[PDB]
């Protein structure tokens, strides 16, 4: 059962260390952009080496 | 005097403006924000969890 | 357990690939973790781990 | 006879060339070095077709192609610079990294080039954008290897004892929202023409 | 950080109410101003005829 | 501010660096741009301590360190370049170009004609002092990676269609031609004393 | 604004009273008492510690 727990910790690492986003402006913008280009990446095939 | 007492508990987002008349629309915008996360909402559930 | 514990890591794994969206709100992930982990608590597995 | 540059002048400005960047709160004399003539560096690196940066409050000097007629098709031609071109896996590390390093920069303003990291939390990143290959220590290779050419690119110091790094401060110029912005509608077209 | 955030957003709330309970009044005295623009020159004609 | 250098200079002292190089027999452009502006490349060069030599016969230029003769220390080091020790097959390997291009210079005078060697007279003499690795094609394999390290060096150029390869006339303005001679008196004592 | 500036640092004295004009006297009182027996004092038993 430890891994079931290593997982949910796991998932509490990232709400944590996103929940943290009162920012300033140019923080704010920056992060607008950093998050929309990751949602852009997942689309993309990374198992394949030529892309 | 109300406005002065929100910025008391602000926490790195109504520091960048000032605490008077002319800048009410961003905290009309922090509130909104907080209003449409409704965070607070949680608490009881998220104790429990 | 063999599953009960790999039914728990999609769950993770969804959750961060999910949390990247830009229309995420704080508002949002809150809920959504709690919705995640009390509907895998829900399955059948979930009931036999509980 | 012969004129002959300040001999600290042509040090600082030889080592900047050999490092393509420079820290105050690593070589701090140096740096002061170049802020007292930076006119006269500025004007060493013009025959090179190579140019200067400056960031006061983060105390950082990195080199920058010059582009007043060099050919728009890209700097990366430049015969003198010798690093190759970056790559998009590159280009997801440098995002995550940047995003810690804004986080960090949160805590503290600018402050030091403190943007201390630990390796176990990039892995999580990564598996999912590039996949879980199911063996934990074939990611912490490949992680490791991006990092190394990362370090080859001058953003991210080499690991240490305690499985930690540092973000080189030269990554807010590299992740310039400008930057950001040109290579998100670059990656947009991509994935428009990808269907 | 929910805690916080309800203690933002109870703060808050109060300033958009008094801010409101403000806006009005600035609404109900531009128009009454406005009364001054108007009443010699009302005056006035009622003089003339 | 200031005037834009010259593009052509630009382009032949950014051409030169890439290889310390230029040659009439190959690019006689930015040879010729070279020849005829060498104060403005060396004012130029000045600030990084670097300066070019010239033999108009060999109709080769290349790049030095400008460092005054033992200024300070004996032996020099400098931030942009990097002091590689080849070696003992490439040691050995450019030890033979070097007395074959001055032995081909007897022949037909200074800068005449740029020295030249096939492989079929090439793998016989590496075999006189490295022996079989193996294999012909492991000869052949061990020949052409240490001719292509060497061009990459700039010593010599890469064999055309006929396997023939040119020295380069660089060979003739090497650091320590003392110590290679001390390793060939080392090598034609080894050939005798092991046969 | 001042005012409740001050209210943030209080340490137990100015919370009992309020942060309008009718307030003024409070204020008064715990500045002259702090400028002429607290600050003295207790910079005098750190001193002396």
């Amino acid at each position: 059962s430890q891994t079931v727990l290593q997982a949910r910790a796991r998932s509490e690492r990232d709400v944590r260390g996103f929940m943290k986003t009162g920012l300033a402006a140019e923080h704010h913008r920056v992060g607008h952009l950093l998050n929309e280009f990751l949602n852009l990446a997942l689309k993309l095939d990374w198992q394949r080496q030529m892309i | 005097k109300r406005m002065s007492e929100a910025k008391r508990v602000d926490t790195g987002a109504l520091v960048e403006a000032g605490a008077d008349l002319d800048d009410i629309p961003v905290y009309l915008q922090r509130l909104q924000e907080l209003t449409e996360e409704a965070l607070p909402e949680k608490l009881n559930r998220f104790l429990d969890y | 357990f063999r599953r009960v514990e790999d039914s728990w890591r999609e769950a993770d794994r969804a959750l961060r690939q999910s949390i990247i969206g830009e229309q995420y709100h704080r508002g949002d992930i809150v809920e959504r973790l709690l919705n995640d982990q009390d509907a895998l608590l829900n399955t059948p597995e979930g009931r036999v781990f509980d | 006879s012969e004129t002959r540059t300040l001999q600290k002048i042509r040090e600082a400005t030889q080592e900047l060339l050999k490092y393509g960047l420079l820290e105050e709160a690593s070589k701090p004399n140096l740096y002061r070095i170049v802020l007292s003539h930076p006119e006269e560096v500025t004007r060493i690196l013009e025959p090179l077709d190579l140019d200067i940066g400056i960031d006061e409050i983060r105390g950082l000097l990195y080199v920058k192609v010059r582009l007043d007629e060099t050919p728009a098709q890209d700097e990366w031609a430049h015969p003198l610079v010798r690093r190759q071109r970056l790559n998009l896996e590159q280009s997801l590390l440098v995002a995550i990294l940047r995003q810690h390093f804004v986080a960090w920069e949160q805590e503290s303003g600018t402050g030091a080039s403190q943007a201390q990291i630990a390796i176990d939390d990039l892995l999580p990143q990564l598996q999912i954008y590039l996949g879980d290959p199911g063996s934990e220590s074939k990611e912490r290779t490949r992680l490791l290897t991006l990092l190394d050419q990362l370090k080859g690119h001058g953003l991210v110091t080499s690991p240490d004892a305690h499985e930690r790094i540092v973000i080189r401060p030269i990554i807010a110029h590299l992740a310039d929202p400008i930057n950001l912005q040109a290579l998100l509608a670059w990656l947009r077209e991509q994935i428009a023409q990808q269907t | 950080e929910l805690e916080t955030a309800r203690k933002q957003q109870q703060s808050l709330q109060p300033v958009a109410l008094s801010w409101e309970k403000y806006q009005k009044q600035e609404r109900q005295l531009a128009d009454w101003l406005t009364l001054e623009s108007l009443l010699p020159l009302w005056f006035a004609q009622q003089a003339s005829h």
